[PDB]
């Protein structure tokens, strides 16, 4: 509890690091890493003096930059978090201080006093005091679940004595009881019990304090006149922020399994270590015992044998330091930043819409490579698959289809006649205001969407509605200005299962008669009409009229008529009245009273309102079905609406049985066993998992779930195991009324339970929790707030962004990432390989065969530019088949580009190769001069010959590993061995005054001999060979889908994908919105 | 693809199949006698006969062109002699009378092979310091820290030159080859092997003729030097640069068995017939296990005798001409269309 009289500090915070500790935690996620470790130990090993090659500096100088650049990343994206954050806590909220003066909504403690005005967020959580309308009521918008704009009351007492600002600062109405904070958006409780308010017995009377009196942070969009409030739980206590979550840190799976394998490389080097010690201390004990010349003085306490094992194993532990090398994580940070550039500069995911351009941004510059994994996509349905527009479309009046009322409105045609009563019926039954700010506008202020389409359509196609500046209502048909008095509302507000709505009303007129015009959904209004044959021919009509309306898919309303007389008009007010006081049963009394009232009606028409989708959602998604990524939805709206945008948007297919999931008479893991057995009894696979109504036709399945169904499924584990089962055993499952927590614990659920890669995708706060929940966050930038755009990873505008994101991006990320590690592994253990071979020669002395040079710059000079070339600018097969064939990503999508089983091909194959160049080139050198003049052959000629040999090799084996082929690929791969061949040639002539070098004279000892211009192009061509004749085999053999279609699109470029009998020809209702209860009930108290 | 691989793999055998047959060509145009006195000590008369050294001391590797056969060749004979009236390094001599089956032709080399004598040890192959050798200035701290580890100093007078490799240079010269049946009439004639040129011009400068910044008498001679300076550098420093054999026993070998040349002719035929070399014998290597030859070898284009290249280049052009016949054979059995659609994973039953 709080009782604040007039706790949580303020700002979202959703910065991960702090000036103050990102030193600290940064230095822990990179040393998360185990390599770098590794590095560490071995930078402090070489601190020493005895192990010491180059010099301390130098030596901690790789791994000092390796840090600094992870640190600059995440340092970088951390001020964009800031940024982004600083958007929000640096808004304009009047609080008061005689007068509202501005804040920046941290200066907001619980208590004080907000206006907010109209069409702009809440800083926090308030309790109205006051509004410009009428009973203080007000309006909320969604953001926060559901898609209808809501209403909250008033404070009760507190209401109105606050219309001032003078009032706010006189009174100090507080000391409220707000409960403790809570997750859960449907309970607050506490009470204003005010300073100076006495009752009858001189008490300070209670004002509760509920839900339809407070209204949320981050949410409201207010659509009503200024309102008043005291900020209650503000802070990181709000709703919106507790629902959500702390920042991730979150890695890719190509990381994840790279850990392993350098655990691999680490145990191979520890073995090294242990057989070089073994061998060398044995060595060294017999070379004592005799006195050999490389053994003389083994007497001292750190030269002697035993001690000399222990340096041994230090030294091959120093030697071998590249089986795991350093410069791997700097490339591959450096190639991840750069892709993550690539996915920003696209100029096919950005959106431009009304003067404002919105590029793909790429919140986590990592996980590039995780979006060519994912199997499943748990998106948002309201503001991500939907743009939250209802446009009228098409309308029944009786008989004929609309999609000519002019010349239809004859004036004197039965059909003219029903047109201008349906017409009346959708401009008169409405709780709509109407505001005259412009003349002509006649803007129309409406509570739902539905509602505001169709008023609007009514005024645009004849009847326009005036307004209800009194009691009356006035109507505006393209004839005169009639007007029509106002009756005694009867709204259903869609509510205990009354899936109608009603307005009686009266005409000024002389005539006096009284009208009852009423709307609703579709079996109920049939079901309540009078149907002697007229009207049952008129019904089986409009029946197929429906039928064709949710075809194509619409939302309708079936509009209804009645003609009441004055005494049993009389009779049923005197009813409602008396029903209207019942204390006991209240909602049953007035649901009996208006079935007394709806007994007969007469059928006018019906409606058809479009909830219009994103561009290219349809689309899209059977996209994504094609690549095989199961796609669900979690929302936070009705199941209604839920279930009909999956049959919009092609995720509900026409030949799919639905199996609904609710709370409700029988239980929720009954409900999941039952429907597994009588559905998917026939599964071999399910009575493993069995260890402890509704469709359209048969074909596939689909689960519909509720909120209060996956709590209970959550609660416990045979529920939740079940429901695992049933809904991989689906095709989509839709999942509606979920709060944040319960979309979290729904990607939990699948990440955990099957261990597949997850994708969210949403635009809120729920959405927030989602994104941080998965592996993969991508938000929608709707000018909602930017939560979702701000806690997610990408930062997309349109569906079908993602769509292209994925299907390229990610599977390009992962092929290059997962090549570009594997080919980085096989030079390394190229160059480890040939000092291991040679270690074989030198008694396991662990002993450097090349010059020191040739040594140190193998990955910053000999052997980088492919590898990055092969990171950055490597494709398997061209964007547009990708984009055209979506099968393609199954490649991508199960994991066959990474993994053990390459990482092993690629180690043999350096193993392979070093041994190649070793061995032939040693037996080569086996010999007495090399050349005519008769010198020596000494270690540094066999080494340089064998350092060239090697670094052809590895260039050229990444080159071989490159689909694509350009001028630039020639250039890195040459660029290699030119580098290493200029610096033999000029680092062999230094002067030994000017630097001792080592290697005098090569270019003198190997340029002019035949060893080695025969035994580099020998040693390259037979280390090359089974690679080249592996490759052709594979390609020729046993071909993948990619290489397949990379052939067919180099030899026959005429092919159309879209549109080939082989590739493309072959592939390969009712709904409304309403409060609820609330300003409606409250419009029956003013009305009565 | 396989259209572009067939030719490939025809085109590497047949260009790799004469430069094989070329490399072995080469090698076999080279002659090599190698005669081992390590066991002269105790294995060879000591009255002045001569007896026939033992079928394992003693390999002629003939070139390809000679009329003779291995076996043909008289056996060496070797006779030892241990006076200790001769001066230091001369005392002991292993005179080894062979035979050289045919003239070997002008550019004839005279090596001494080490086995198992381990240079690339670490701890040997990096036991020097070249600042001190190139005769920069170098102190006591200095050189105590540096790589010429474990020989450094004593009493705090440094040696130079220090550390292992510098410490156990090989000190077994061959001064005299003779021919002992000369046909241009005379008792003999003694093959001129020269000393100089037996390194590589630029060895000269990693060494200083002379230290400039310390006496002779304040650096001690490295410790297995000794019996060659026993007072020490009293005479002035040792002319590291003007000496060869020091120059080429630093060059740190590649493997445990090696070759190091020890003079040599540029100008000059070895006739046919009976050679007789003497060898002072001063370095052993006896204790551990390791064995001292003497290689007598002409040079080719490819220098020594060592055909193992060109016989790796014949193997791989057999094996890429079978692997290129298989290959033809099977895409004429089953030849498969380049860029097809019926292989797709959609595209199956
Ligand atoms: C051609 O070259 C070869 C080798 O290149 C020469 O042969 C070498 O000649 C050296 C000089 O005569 C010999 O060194 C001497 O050895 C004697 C006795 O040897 C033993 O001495 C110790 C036991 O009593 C002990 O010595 C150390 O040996 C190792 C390092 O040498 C250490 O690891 C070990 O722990 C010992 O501490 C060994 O057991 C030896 O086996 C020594 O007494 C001599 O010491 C004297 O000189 C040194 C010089 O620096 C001085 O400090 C001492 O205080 C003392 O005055 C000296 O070390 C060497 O053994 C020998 N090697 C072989 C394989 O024969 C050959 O002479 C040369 N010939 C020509 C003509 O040039
Ligand atoms: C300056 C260079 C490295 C530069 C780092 C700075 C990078 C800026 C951005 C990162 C670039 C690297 C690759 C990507 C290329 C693009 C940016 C994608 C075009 C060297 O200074 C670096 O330090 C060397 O790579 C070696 O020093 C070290 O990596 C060596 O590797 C080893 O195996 C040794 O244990 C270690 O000594
Ligand atoms: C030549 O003879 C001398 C002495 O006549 C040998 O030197 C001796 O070698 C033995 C080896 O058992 C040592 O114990 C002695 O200390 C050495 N010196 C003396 C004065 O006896 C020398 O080794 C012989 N050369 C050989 C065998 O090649
Ligand atoms: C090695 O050099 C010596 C001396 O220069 C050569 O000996 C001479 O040989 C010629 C040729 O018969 C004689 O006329 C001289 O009288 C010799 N001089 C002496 C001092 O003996 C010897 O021939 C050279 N060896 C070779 C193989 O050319
Ligand atoms: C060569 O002959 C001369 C004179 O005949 C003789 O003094 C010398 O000892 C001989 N050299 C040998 C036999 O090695
Ligand atoms: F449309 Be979601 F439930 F925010
Ligand atoms: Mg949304």
């Amino acid at each position: 509890p709080r009782s604040v009289f007039i706790f949580a500090t303020n700002q979202n915070v959703t910065s991960k690091y702090t000036v103050i500790t990102f030193i600290p935690k940064n230095l822990f996620e990179q040393f998360r890493r185990v390599a770098n470790c590794f590095f560490l130990a071995i930078s402090i090993l070489q601190f020493f003096p005895k192990f010491s090659t180059i010099s301390p500096g130098l030596v901690i100088l790789p791994l000092i930059i390796v840090l600094a650049i992870t640190a600059l990343k995440d340092g970088y994206e951390d001020i964009k978090r800031h940024q982004a954050d600083h958007r929000t806590n640096h808004a304009i909220v009047h609080v008061l201080g005689l007068g509202w003066h501005r804040t920046i909504w941290e200066d907001v403690k619980v208590g004080d006093f907000v206006k907010i005005y109209e069409n702009e967020q809440f800083p926090a959580d308030i309790v109205i005091c006051a509004t410009s309308e009428e009973e203080d009521v007000a309006y909320i918008e969604t953001k926060n679940l559901d898609g209808e704009t809501n209403l909250k009351s008033r404070n009760g007492v507190p209401g109105l004595s606050h219309l001032n600002t003078a009032e706010a600062c006189a009174k100090a109405h507080l000391c409220i009881d707000l409960d403790a904070p809570e997750s859960n958006m449907f309970r607050l409780n506490g009470a204003v019990i005010n300073l100076e308010e006495y009752d009858e017995d001189e008490q300070h009377p209670i004002h509760p304090i509920t839900l339809e009196t407070t209204m949320l942070r981050g949410c409201v969009l207010k659509n009503t006149a200024w309102v008043i409030g005291i900020i209650v739980y503000t802070g990181e206590d709000t709703k919106i922020i507790r629902n959500a979550g702390a920042t991730p840190s979150k890695r890719s799976k190509v990381e994840k399994q790279m850990n392993p394998q350098v655990i691999i490389n680490l145990v191979i080097l520890a073995a090294i270590a242990v057989v070089c010690a073994i061998v060398d201390h044995v060595n060294e004990v017999e070379w004592d015992r005799q006195q050999a010349y490389w053994m003389l003085f083994a007497d001292t306490s750190g030269d002697n044998p035993n001690i000399n094992g222990l340096v041994t194993f230090a030294n091959a532990f120093i030697t071998f330091q590249n089986i795991v090398p350093i410069s791997l994580y700097i490339s591959i940070e450096a190639v991840r930043t750069i892709q993550a550039a690539f996915i920003y500069w696209d100029r096919d995911i950005k959106y431009k819409k009304d003067g404002v351009t919105t590029r793909t941004t790429a919140r986590s510059w990592n996980l590039s490579d995780d979006l060519g994994q994912i199997e499943y996509i748990f998106s948002d349905k309201t503001g991500t698959l939907t743009q939250n527009a209802m446009i009228f479309r098409q309308c029944s009046v009786g008989g004929k289809i609309y999609t000519l009322d002019k010349d239809l409105e004859a004036h004197d045609s039965e059909q003219s006649r029903i047109l201008h009563g349906f017409f009346a019926v959708l401009g008169l039954c409405h709780t709509v205001l109407a505001a005259e700010t412009e003349p002509g506008v006649i803007e129309y202020k409406a509570q739902s969407p539905d509602e505001a389409a169709l008023v609007q359509s009514a005024a645009d196609v004849g009847f326009v509605f005036r307004g209800r500046d009194h009691n009356i209502l006035r109507m505006s048909t393209p004839f005169s200005d009639v007007s029509d008095e106002y009756e005694l509302l009867h709204v259903l507000e869609f509510n205990s299962a009354r899936k109608r709505m009603s307005v009686i009303l009266r005409k000024l007129d002389e005539d006096g008669r009284i009208f009852l015009l009423c709307k609703g959904a579709d079996n109920v209004i049939f079901e309540r009409l009078t149907k002697d044959s007229n009207q049952r021919e008129m019904r089986e009509k409009t029946d197929q009229d429906l039928q064709y309306f949710a075809s194509e898919g619409l939302r309708t309303l079936c509009l209804a008529y009645r003609i009441l007389d004055p005494q049993v008009y009389e009779q049923w007010a005197k009813e409602y009245h008396n029903a209207t006081v019942a204390l006991q049963d209240r909602e049953e009394r007035i649901e009996s009273v208006s079935s007394s009232i709806e007994r007969d009606l007469i059928l006018l028409g019906a409606t058809a309102i479009e909830d219009k989708l994103q561009d290219g959602v349809p689309d899209t998604i059977s996209d994504l079905k094609r690549a095989g990524i199961k796609v669900w939805v979690a929302t936070g709206d009705k199941l209604e609406t839920a279930v009909a945008i999956g049959y919009t948007t092609n995720l509900l297919t026409k030949d799919t049985n639905l199996i609904v999931v609710r709370e409700g008479r029988h239980s929720i893991g009954d409900q999941l066993r039952e429907a597994l057995e009588e559905f998917f009894g026939e599964d071999a696979g399910l009575r493993t998992t069995l260890s402890r109504d509704n469709g359209t036709r048969p074909g596939g399945f689909s689960l519909v779930i509720e909120g209060h169904a996956l709590a209970h499924c959550f609660d416990d584990e045979e529920t939740e195991a079940l429901l695992l089962a049933l809904s991989t055993r689906c095709n989509t499952v839709i999942c509606c009324r979920v709060s944040p927590l319960q979309k979290a614990q729904i990607v939990h659920l699948i990440k955990d339970n099957l261990g597949v890669m997850c994708l969210a995708i949403g635009d809120g706060a729920n959405d927030v929790s989602m994104i941080q929940a998965a592996d993969v966050g991508v938000g929608i930038s709707g000018e909602e707030g930017l939560q979702a755009v701000n806690s997610s990873d990408y930062a997309i505008a349109q569906f079908r962004y993602l769509k292209r994101l994925l299907l390229v991006h990610g599977h390009w990320s992962y092929f290059r990432n997962s090549s570009m590690i594997l080919n980085f592994f096989y030079k390394n253990i190229i160059g480890i390989g040939v000092l291991f071979w040679f270690m074989i020669y030198c008694g396991w002395s662990t002993t450097y065969v090349f010059a020191y040079v040739y040594l140190l710059f193998w990955n910053v000079f000999w052997t980088l530019v492919p590898v990055i070339a092969i990171g950055l600018f490597d494709r398997n097969i061209d964007d547009e088949t990708l984009m055209a064939l979506p099968e393609l990503y199954r490649a991508s999508r199960e994991g066959k580009y990474f993994g053990l089983m390459r990482f092993a091909y690629y180690i043999f194959e350096g193993v392979y190769q070093s041994a190649v160049i070793y061995f032939f080139l040693n037996y080569t050198y086996v010999t007495t001069t090399a050349r005519g003049d008769g010198y020596d052959v000494y270690m540094y000629e066999m080494s340089t010959t064998q350092a060239i040999g090697a670094v052809m090799v590895a260039n050229l084996f990444s080159g071989l590993n490159i689909d694509a082929w350009t001028g630039w690929v020639w250039f890195a791969i040459w660029f290699g061995p030119f580098l290493i061949w200029v610096f033999t040639a000029v680092y062999s002539v230094i002067p030994p005054s000017s630097f001792y070098t080592g290697v005098y004279g090569n270019d003198v000892f190997l340029f002019r001999s035949a060893a080695y211009w025969f035994g580099w192009p020998f040693v390259t061509i037979i280390a090359l060979l089974p690679r080249y004749l592996i490759k052709t085999f594979r390609q020729n053999i046993f071909p993948n889908d990619v290489d397949t279609m990379r052939l067919v699109r180099k030899y026959h470029p005429e092919v159309d994908l879209y549109n080939h009998p082989m590739l493309g020809g072959k592939l390969a209702g009712f709904g409304f919105t309403m409060e609820e209860g609330g300003v409606a009930i409250q419009r029956m108290q003013s009305r009565l | 693809t396989p259209k572009s691989v067939l030719p490939t793999l025809l085109i590497i055998g047949i260009i790799f199949a004469p430069i094989g047959a070329l490399i072995v060509w080469g090698s076999g145009k080279v002659t090599t006698i190698t005669l081992d006195y390590t066991e002269c000590d105790v294995d060879a008369p000591t009255d002045g006969s001569y007896q026939a050294m033992p079928n394992s001391a003693y390999q002629y590797d003939l070139a390809t062109s000679s009329s003779v056969s291995e076996s043909s060749i008289a056996s060496p004979t070797w006779t030892f002699s241990n006076d200790s009236s001769r001066e230091v390094g001369e005392t002991a001599r292993c005179e080894i009378e062979f035979e050289v089956p045919y003239d070997l032709g002008p550019g004839l080399f005279l090596y001494y092979k080490l086995t198992n004598y381990y240079q690339n040890h670490r701890r040997y192959s990096s036991s020097f310091d070249a600042t001190q050798l190139i005769g920069d200035s170098r102190s006591l701290s200095q050189i105590n820290g540096g790589n010429c580890k474990p020989i450094t100093s004593r009493d705090g007078k440094p040696y130079y030159p220090c550390g292992l490799i510098a410490n156990s240079l090989f000190n077994d010269t061959f001064p005299s080859v003779v021919l002992l049946n000369p046909t241009n009439g005379a008792q003999n004639q003694t093959y001129n092997f020269s000393e100089s040129g037996i390194a590589w011009g630029g060895i000269k400068k990693n060494y200083a003729s002379t230290l400039t910044y310390i006496s002779p008498s304040d650096v001690l001679p490295p410790p297995n030097w000794a019996l060659k300076y026993p007072n020490g550098y009293v005479d002035g420093f040792p002319n590291l640069r003007e000496d060869e054999h020091f120059q080429v026993w630093m060059r740190v070998a590649a493997l445990p068995t090696f070759r190091k040349l020890w003079a040599r002719n540029d100008g000059e035929i070895m006739s046919q017939g009976r050679y007789r070399i003497v060898a002072n014998m001063n370095y052993p290597v006896k204790q551990f296990s390791g064995t001292k030859s003497i290689v007598i070898s002409t040079v080719s284009w490819i220098g020594g005798k060592q055909p193992f290249l060109g016989w790796a280049y014949i193997a791989a052009a057999i094996l890429c001409v079978v692997l290129a016949v298989a290959g033809l054979i099977r895409h004429l059995v089953k030849p498969r269309k380049l860029g097809d659609m019926s292989l797709l994973s959609w595209n199956q039953p």
